[PDB]
């Protein structure tokens, strides 16, 4: 369950956008500063930059 | 585990 800073505007299949406020499903967050999170709301993959969210 | 390695962009 983490949160969004901000909405990230993603430029590649390899990483999901997302707005602020938005929940996401972290899934690998020790590889790279871009952790890997999945959208429940439709259910697609796409990584993450982790200084746009924000563990609660 | 490689497309996890990235510039972070410009926070708001």
């Amino acid at each position: 369950t983490f949160v969004a800073l901000y909405d990230y505007e993603s430029r590649t299949e390899t990483d999901l956008s997302f707005k602020k406020g938005e929940r996401l499903q972290i899934v690998n967050n020790t590889e790279g500063d871009w952790w890997l999170a999945h959208s429940l709301t439709t259910g697609q993959t796409g990584y993450i930059p982790s200084n746009y969210v924000a563990p609660s | 585990v490689s497309l996890a390695r990235r510039p972070l962009p410009p926070l708001p």
